[PDB]
């Protein structure tokens, strides 16, 4: 009886891999970024990286390698998915539109063999003869490369070496030759094997086995000039080739592990090296030309260049620009310099990329007291940690607000032929026109000489020769500024009132029904250039210099009335060019042409609230992209403004939208406002670069926010955040963080760098006497952070070796205060289970943090939750309730305990509890008879849980080590005493992410039921709703139809992909739906769209609407 | 020890 729905709310921002090469064209350099399920494709250029194509996969990318097989134009791409889907891809730009074609594919799973530790490794011989995979212990799978094998039939070869750490193929080999570091009893060794794909053996290897360092872990294969292997370990780097051994041990490397590498120079004379600490190194190999005897390695050298952001990923791009792919922090572009600038760093950051890092914990808060949802996350680790604030929509902050109901139009107005600090604004009302003024922050209201004030205006712009245009409905008029006179006045030959305007700066194109007159503002007067009559009444018009001129508009756009059509015309003549009918019979409200970058655009808003869009040539005209993209229910009125570099289209309606530029596409964000109807840009002497806006009855003036559909603040903590609780009554946050300190001369801990907890505006330490129980330490602190500034107001440091594990903000018993309570644990040298910790009760009262109470406790406090007046806390396998006395004491009755280790814990506003103990989800309710918790229900079946939530009283969402989701439900059947004790898994779904936190909230609000947000390790935010019978069924339908149509990159079945997959089973998806997949219904060519939806009613335009109601869900 | 292991898992099994 379970019907669920999951849409992505924010795509994964962490980077899992990145590879460089020539895959777009041989004449090009690309950077390829791997997400989880996304491949991002860039062209390296002068100004930086230009994005060409972003594609989705039905799999987590786990191997990503470019190669050129003999007689091949450009690089081909190899991708191995985590569920064992392989495939080779080609980039084909044939059409002015792009394609990732699958040259080959096939699934390389094996019924046998355990997943190797250190994971899937994918490698390719320099001769592109073959692909070597290392998927499982004992088994090395081979795929031959030759022009067929379009299914990638493979074979395995037994590998005697049980425990393989890393592998590459060697360069300069007269047969493929593998080179690996394996572990066995006596440490780790490097060994070679030839691959005889002819007979499928391993044969011997080119050179015998040697021992390596106990922590050897990276193998580098260096190309032909030198050819050999480099082995990076801890405290040692070594070159190996035949009987040539070179070894260095520079202490500079002895701290942090080396974690990634890239080669800079094809010769392979310089490699980049990435630490876990962000240190970047250059590895240099020095060459030796031997009076006629090739080149050899004389030595190796390392050199610290500076620091990045912990890197998964390091790609030397060109010209000393490295891309640093990061996962625990923001990714970034970086320039390596020859001279070490200030600080003595050779690394200078050019560019930074937002990663929500691991989202470790989060909470939703209506932060700026608007009935909306904002999200704040603990993100990153180490000297990369931060908070992130995530808000929905574009916003605007307000300067002045003046009331003036039933306005029907506005245009800006500078009062000088020089200075673009416009100082006047003029409102059109029903049949009036009142004029204003600006002394800066003020708005006084008298008119100018020659401005009709009993006529509704349809224009209030600027022209030529110290002159101010006013195309009122009465008559297109002219008023100069210095001459302050009516220098001209046009009227309609028949005394017919005017209808639709159109006015740039140096041109005019009115209309009086189906009629059209083209006038001119050349030296100080009006000039009737033209006149045509249209087939039907004119709804709307538009004219603006689209490039090759600066006032003289070459073409025009026009909305009609009966045939509901838009058209292009040549303006000195009005000669009908190309015209396009749209469906239906509601009128075009607005039409607009705009100059962006490399697609000249024109769009049309209708009046029911629909919009249609078409690019075109300012030179000629070609009917472009068609996808009806609704917005408000009110007729949208388009407009142009000025902003940052690129300037945009602002949709005016009940659903204020802004249309930006995506890939080279166009952005759709909500503007977080009540409703706008008319909106004009600005730059005044009271409100410079800004905007003007009129609602029902208000006028407003402010500055547009960022750009994206989600807007993201960052708060560098320079250390690790672990937990977060909002405190409304204190208007602040509580955050547990930790930092790494290290040995000093004193033996005591020092500090690697300043961080939140060391740089706080006020601080304090733990002075509890509760206990008498070269190296790295953790210091855990509790931070108090201001909800408005986000300054670290105060930071309490816990005791030596106290790790805080849980945090809560609540009231207790009858005490009216709200406290922050923190569950800790005492973490000694080598004692696995810890047997001590504390529950500390803190007070953040007027100004400072107060230590109220303490209670010692015998074990780690893994989780805690305020139940129904008491503090329910899980201490190391035991679950106890606590009482908050009136003396402010926390007490329990040691005889009322529990045999549960709740790594994860939630509560229903009743007497219920979702726990996890021995890999199992648990239901428990409070029995006051026994003062206990009673085990109402369980979910047998293993589940290495990572997170847990209550959906309602009988349904329970859960997430697990294998990237699957599942819902548990209690049985509604007899045997209430057996069948009742087994709750059951009514829904399954392979998410592809690792969930750290669920929480009840939304980022939408000022169709479906409920909403729970979750945060990933990859920084992905998601959302889950409940549905009905009809939808889950309609949608389930939709999906199956949708797979049939939709192309799928490496030929992968969405059905395989989404099916719940562990080690103990693989069942198909139940009770779930990915809105992700549903939403791509709107991203379809109507042809395909009429295939799906071949039958409740049964229409595309019935359905195109259904999906949009869900897009509004986040 | 369970905590550090846990905090690891949360960051990416590191």
């Amino acid at each position: 009886m379970s019907y669920n729905y999951v849409v992505t709310a924010q795509k994964p921002t962490a980077v899992n891999g990145c590879v460089t090469g020539h895959f777009t064209s041989a004449e090009d350099l690309n950077l390829l970024i791997a997400k989880n399920t996304r491949l991002e494709i860039y062209v390296v250029t002068a100004e930086g990286l230009r994005p060409v194509k972003e594609v989705g996969m039905y799999g987590k990318i786990a191997v990503m390698e470019l190669f050129r097989p003999k007689g091949e134009s450009k690089d081909l791409l190899f991708i191995l998915t985590a569920k064992y889907n392989a495939c080779i891809l080609e980039y084909k730009q044939s059409g002015e539109s792009i394609d990732i074609i699958t040259r080959a594919h096939g699934n390389v799973q094996d019924r046998i063999g355990r997943p190797s530790e250190t994971g899937i490794i994918g490698i390719i011989d320099p001769e592109c003869r073959m692909i070597g995979l290392r998927l499982y212990d004992g088994l090395f799978k081979v795929i031959p490369l030759d022009r067929d094998n379009k299914e990638l039939k493979a074979f395995n070869i037994r590998l005697e070496e049980l425990h393989v750490i890393d592998v590459k193929f060697l360069y300069g080999c007269q047969a493929p030759t593998i080179c690996f570091v394996y572990q066995d009893p006596q440490g780790r060794h490097v060994k070679t094997y030839e691959v005889s794909l002819r007979e499928k053996e391993f044969n011997k290897g080119p050179w015998k086995q040697e021992n390596v360092e106990a922590e050897a872990s990276m193998v580098i294969a260096v190309p032909e000039p030198f050819g050999g292997a480099i082995i990076i370990g801890q405290e040692s780097i070594t070159y190996h080739n035949g009987d040539k051994y070179l070894a260095i041990a520079p202490p500079i490397i002895k701290q942090s592990t080396i974690v990634c590498h890239n080669r800079v120079d094809p010769n392979g004379s310089r490699y980049l090296l990435g630490d876990m600490e962000g240190r970047l190194f250059m590895l240099l190999l020095e060459k030796e030309e031997q009076m006629d005897g090739t080149v050899t390695l004389k030595d190796l050298r390392v050199e610290l260049l500076g620091e990045t952001s912990i890197a998964e990923c390091l790609t030397y791009l060109d010209n000393g620009v490295v891309f640093v792919g990061s996962r625990l922090g923001d990714s970034q572009l970086v320039k390596l310099n020859v001279d070490s600038n200030e600080q003595g760093s050779y690394v200078v950051a050019m560019e930074t990329f937002t990663n929500l890092g691991p989202i470790v914990d989060m909470c939703v808060v209506d932060l700026e007291r608007q009935g909306q949802g904002q999200l704040v996350t603990c993100s990153g680790a180490f000297k990369e940690g931060s908070l992130r604030i995530i808000r929905n929509g574009i916003g605007i902050h307000e300067h002045a607000s003046i009331d003036l109901p039933g306005i029907k139009g506005l245009w800006p107005l500078r009062s000088d032929p020089n200075r673009e600090t416009y100082d006047t604004l003029v409102l059109s009302f029903v049949g009036q026109t009142r004029v204003l003024m600006l002394n800066g922050e003020e708005v006084e209201e008298t008119e100018l000489m020659g401005f009709v004030d009993d006529q509704q205006t349809f224009f209030c712009g600027n022209v030529a020769h110290q002159q101010l245009i006013q195309i009122t409905s009465a008559s297109v008029r002219l008023v100069s500024q210095e001459p302050k006179a009516l220098v001209s006045e046009w009227k309609e030959p028949q005394a017919k009132n005017i209808s639709v305007a159109s006015c740039n700066s140096s041109q005019v194109v009115v209309a009086v029904g189906r009629a059209l007159y083209y006038l001119q503002i050349h030296p100080q007067e009006l000039r009737q250039i033209s006149h045509t009559e249209m087939e039907h009444e004119v709804a709307c018009l538009d004219i603006t210099p689209l490039g090759d001129s600066n006032g003289l508009s070459p073409l025009c756009a026009i909305g009609l009335w009966t045939d509901i059509s838009a058209r292009i015309l040549k303006l000195p003549s009005f000669e009908l060019l190309h015209k396009e009918m749209l469906g239906g019979e509601i009128i075009p409200r607005s039409i607009l042409m705009t100059t962006f970058e490399s697609s000249h655009y024109l769009l049309c808003a209708l009046g029911d609230g629909a919009l249609f869009y078409f690019g075109l040539n300012i030179e000629t005209g070609l009917l472009s992209d068609r996808k009806k993209v609704t917005l408000g229910t009110q007729p949208t009125v388009l407009r142009t403004f000025r902003s940052l570099s690129t300037t945009n289209v602002f949709a005016c309606s009940d659903r204020p939208t802004v249309i930006y530029s995506s890939n080279h596409k166009l952005v759709f964000s909500n503007v977080n406002l009540k409703e706008v109807n008319y909106m004009c840009p600005l730059n005044s002497d009271g409100y410079p670069d800004s905007l003007a806006l009129a609602n029902n009855s208000t006028l407003t003036i402010g500055t547009i926010d960022e750009i994206q559909k989600l807007h993201i603040r960052t708060v560098p903590l320079y250390e690790s955040p672990r937990k977060i609780c909002y405190q409304e009554v204190s208007q602040c946050f509580g955050v547990l963080s930790s930092r790494i300190e290290v040995q000093d001369t004193s033996g005591g801990t020092t500090a690697l760098r300043p961080s939140a907890s060391t740089q706080a505006l006020s601080s304090s330490v733990s002075s509890s006497k509760l206990f008498s129980s070269g190296e790295e330490v953790e210091v855990h602190n509790l931070l108090i952070i201001d909800q408005h500034t986000f300054e670290v107001l105060h930071a309490h440091q816990f005791l030596q070796n106290e790790y805080a594990l849980s945090l809560v903000s609540c009231k207790l018993g009858k005490d009216p205060n709200t406290y922050f309570i923190v569950g800790t644990a005492m973490v000694y040298p080598e004692e696995a289970e810890p047997k001590q910790g504390r529950i500390v009760v803190f007070q953040y009262s007027d100004g400072k943090l107060q230590t109220v109470a303490e209670k010692e406790v015998k074990g780690a406090v893994y989780s805690m939750v305020e139940f129904n007046g008491k503090l329910l806390a899980s201490i190391n396998s035991t679950v106890r309730l606590y009482e908050w006395t009136t003396e402010k004491d926390v007490r329990t009755e040691c005889n009322h305990y529990n045999n549960i280790m709740a790594l994860y814990l939630k509560t229903k506003g009743d007497f219920i509890l979702v726990g996890d103990l021995m890999r199992s989800v648990l239901l428990l309710a409070y029995k006051p008879m026994e003062g206990n918790f009673e085990e109402i229900a369980r979910d047998f079946n293993p589940n290495w849980m990572s997170a847990v939530e209550i959906l309602d009283d009988d349904n329970f969402l859960g997430a697990e080590n294998a990237f699957n989701l599942f819902v548990c439900q209690k049985d509604s059947a007899a045997t209430t005493d057996e069948e009742r004790q087994h709750l059951q898994e009514v829904g399954l779904f392979h998410l592809g992410e690792f969930v750290n936190v669920f929480c009840h909230g939304s980022l939408v609000m000022q169709p479906t039921q409920g909403s729970v947000l979750f945060g990933t390790v990859n920084g992905m935010i998601g959302l889950v709703t409940s549905l009905s019978e009809s939808w889950y069924n309609l949608l389930l339908d939709m999906q199956n139809r949708l797979n049939k149509v939709i192309k799928s990159v490496g030929k992968i079945e969405h059905s395989f992909w989404r099916s719940f997959h562990t080690e103990r089973k693989t069942e198909p998806a139940t009770g779930f739906i990915d809105g992700d997949l549903i939403e791509s219904f709107l991203d379809i060519s109507r042809p395909k769209m009429q295939e799906v939806v071949a039958n409740r009613e049964a229409t595309a335009d019935d359905l195109i609407k259904v999906v949009e109601e869900l897009t509004r869900i986040h | 020890i369970l905590p550090k292991v846990l905090h690891k898992r949360t960051l990416g099994l590191s």
